[PDB]
């Protein structure tokens, strides 16, 4: 009873301290505070625990609740908490075991008494506020503490050498300060306890220390965004409970540790956007691993066939580095592949054949390698298929039948390949399809009616193929088309008289084809047209006057059968390349009309 | 928010 009533007026005088514009504490406004909600009690009925996450609640620091004599955890977690911290708004938080103050509006410096006035702190984090100002060297005076969450904020200075005295700490977690340029202090290979290093985006130089080698039981290191240098250390091979390596965009250089492949725990290993050389290290036993990301270094050599071995991995990114050799040809029969972008090497040989053998397969993304050979069947009902990009490489024969119809596929390029076929009346399936990518292969036929269909169509690029027969009317009824690209193919026939459809359309590319008739007036009407190639054709009639309406960064009507004048804005001799070879066409100048 | 301890998003 007498604990029931310090409880609530406590908690009621802390309430008068804050705006509750979402009426998160109507609860504090019958029933024992023990049930009101964010409310726990012990079995004596004193409040040990406040947990106010995402209540919307503005105002200052509730130092108030502090003076529940019980209170050992308190969490205020992403709520619009102002102001600054002073010295006294924890004076008598001394109880505390446990404070979260993350995501909220915290201004100004960090109290450097804070670790006198919350000496029995476990857990500490005020992540994702604007503090500023340095770490206080206070910090290493903490008896008990085991987490420290200070990331996103905007402190400088350095990291102090003094937190390294916190041997209790379990994680230390700085990362997206303000941080001068300066090394990782060595006095952190003292935390040996530690199993969460993250230090991303400390503005980090010089090598990692390695005194860091005595942090044996570290789970997640993640030094990501820094200016590191040297080797990766072999050490982390070591580990015996490492499940996650980020170490992305740094200066390391060096080659992956040569005993990698024993790393059983691992989950997540991220080295790109790097300086590193050499190979993958191979008799990969990595039975964990998710994801491997290697992009962006200067890696050789082959991907060795012993990653197939994990039987996890989701995302594969080896992209940009100089990596050779056939891909192993069971890389996806026994794995979740979900994200797979190995651009920008020189694979060659065969795309295997099951990359999506579990039918999870969201990008297949191979750019700029020497691929040759056929793309798989499989491939052609790949449903989970969203981002399709196999251009520039030696691939040859006909696309799946279900490739061009899967349902969620948004991205398809193909694009300077070898290719042959018609475009199937199945591509009336790829219900998400905005972008096909064709250009440069050997495709035959007629373009489909039934692209007409698909109205996110933004771009069609078919450039540099044996199209033949007519543009299908209805390509103009795609209100979203942004890029018409069917250049060098053996198109014929008119270009489509009503347009208005057309209002998104940026490009329209039809040169060198077989195409007649006159060139339509609505051209000049479409409002965000730049982009106007009709050369290399038999059109003929007048220059519509309506072009004059554009501003056209391109405009080449060249090499038809063009007559009349041309329209007076482009009368000047820099235009003349555009209007070249039609002998029934001049320009109007002084009185004459001159070829 | 900040951004969260875990693999790079990048790709083409
Ligand atoms: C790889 O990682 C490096 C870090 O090693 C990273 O470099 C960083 O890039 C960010 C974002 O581009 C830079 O931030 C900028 O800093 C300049 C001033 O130096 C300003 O243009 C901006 O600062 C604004 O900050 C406030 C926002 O909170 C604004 O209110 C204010 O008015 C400023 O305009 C901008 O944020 C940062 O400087 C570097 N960091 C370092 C340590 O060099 C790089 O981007 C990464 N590379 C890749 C390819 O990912
Ligand atoms: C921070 O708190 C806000 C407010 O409670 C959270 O926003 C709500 O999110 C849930 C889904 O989790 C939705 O049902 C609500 O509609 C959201 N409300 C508002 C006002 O946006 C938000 O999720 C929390 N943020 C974090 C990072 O936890
Ligand atoms: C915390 O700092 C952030 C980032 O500087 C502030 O967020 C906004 O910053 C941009 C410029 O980068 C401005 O357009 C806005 O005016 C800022 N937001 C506002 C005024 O709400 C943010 O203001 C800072 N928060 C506090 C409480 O000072
Ligand atoms: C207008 O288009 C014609 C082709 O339709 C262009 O002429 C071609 O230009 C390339 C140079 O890259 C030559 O290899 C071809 O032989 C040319 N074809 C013909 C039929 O002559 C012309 O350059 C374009 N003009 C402008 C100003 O862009
Ligand atoms: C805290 O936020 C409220 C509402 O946005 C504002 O009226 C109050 O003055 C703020 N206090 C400080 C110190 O910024
Ligand atoms: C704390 O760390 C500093 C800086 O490394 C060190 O010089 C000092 O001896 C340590 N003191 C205590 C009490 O742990
Ligand atoms: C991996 O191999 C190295 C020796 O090459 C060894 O130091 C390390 O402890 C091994 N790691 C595991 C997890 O077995
Ligand atoms: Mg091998
Ligand atoms: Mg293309």
């Amino acid at each position: 009873m007498g604990s029931l009533n310090q409880d609530a007026t406590i908690l009621r005088q802390a309430k008068l301290g804050l705006s509750d514009p979402a009426q998160s504490l109507s609860s504090w406004s019958d029933v024992t505070p023990c049930k009101w909600l964010g409310v726990s009690c012990d079995a004596t009925s004193n409040v040990v625990s406040v947990d106010l996450s995402s209540f919307m609640l503005v105002g200052p620091f509730p130092s108030i609740l502090c003076h529940l004599p019980s209170l050992h955890s308190l969490s205020l977690y992403n709520n619009s908490i102002n102001g600054s911290l002073s010295a006294d708004d924890f004076d008598t938080c001394h109880n505390l075991i446990s404070l979260d103050l993350s995501e909220n509006l915290l201004v100004g410096s960090i109290p450097k008494s804070l670790p006198f006035n919350l000496p029995n702190l476990k857990f500490l984090e005020i992540s994702g506020n604007n503090l500023s100002d340095t770490i206080p060297s206070s910090f290493g005076e903490f008896r008990k503490l085991e987490s420290l969450n200070l990331a996103g904020n905007f402190l400088s200075g350095t990291i102090p050498a003094s937190l390294g005295n916190v041997t209790t700490l379990k994680e230390l977690k700085l990362a997206y300060n303000l941080f001068s340029p300066s090394q990782i202090p060595s006095q952190l290979g003292n935390l040996t306890e530690l199993q969460v290093l993250w230090l991303a985006g400390c503005n980090l130089v010089g090598p990692i220390p390695p005194s860091l080698s005595r942090l044996t039981s570290l789970v997640n290191l993640d030094l990501t965004f820094n200016q590191l240098t040297g080797s990766i250390p072999s050490w982390i091979t070591q580990l015996k409970t490492v499940e996650q390596i980020e170490l992305f965009n740094n200066s390391f250089s060096g080659e992956l540790p040569e005993s990698m492949g024993n790393m059983t725990t691992l989950k997540r290993f991220d080295a790109s956007m790097n300086k590193l050389t050499g190979k993958i290290p191979d008799n990969l036993n990595l039975l964990n691993l998710e994801s491997l990301n290697l992009f962006e270094n200067m890696l050789e050599g082959p991907l060795p066939e012993s990653i197939t071995r994990s039987k996890t991995l989701s995302e594969l990114k080896l992209f940009n580095n100089r990596l050779t050799g056939v891909l192993p040809s069971q890389l996806g029969a026994n794995s979740p592949l979900q994200y797979v972008d190995l651009s920008y090497n020189r694979f060659s040989g065969e795309i295997p054949a099951n990359v999506c053998g579990e039918g999870k397969l969201e990008y297949l993304i191979l750019i700029d390698n020497s691929f040759s050979g056929e793309i798989s069947n499989n491939l052609g009902k790949c449903k989970s298929l969203t981002r399709v990009r196999l251009s520039n490489n030696k691939l040859s024969g006909q696309i799946p039948h279900g490739f061009w119809g899967l349902p969620r596929l948004s991205l398809l390029e193909l694009s300077d390949n070898s290719f042959t076929g018609s475009i199937p009346k199945t591509i009336i399936g790829a219900k998400n399809l905005s972008n096909l990518r064709i250009s440069k292969n050997r495709f035959s036929g007629s373009i489909p009616n039934e692209i007409g269909s698909l109205n996110g169509i933004i771009e069609i690029s078919g450039a540099e193929n044996d199209f033949s027969g007519e543009i299908p009317e209805s390509l103009v009824k795609l209100k979203q088309l942004s890029r018409l690209d069917l250049s060098k193919n053996q198109l014929s026939g008119e270009i489509p008289r009503e347009l208005r459809g057309w209002k998104n359309l940026n490009e329209l590319n039809l040169a060198n084809n077989h195409l007649s008739g006159e060139i339509p007036k609505e051209v000049g009407i479409l409002p965000v047209l730049n982009y106007l190639d009709l050369s290399s054709n038999q059109f003929s009639g007048e220059i519509p006057l309506e072009l004059q309406n554009l501003k056209l960064n391109v405009l080449n009507l060249s090499y038809n059968h063009l007559s009349g004048k041309i329209p007076p804005l482009y009368a000047n001799k820099i235009y003349a390349h555009d209007f070249i070879g039609n002998p029934g066409l001049c320009v109007d100048l002084d009185g004459l009309c001159r070829k | 928010p900040i951004p969260p301890s875990a693999p790079s998003k990048r790709h083409n």
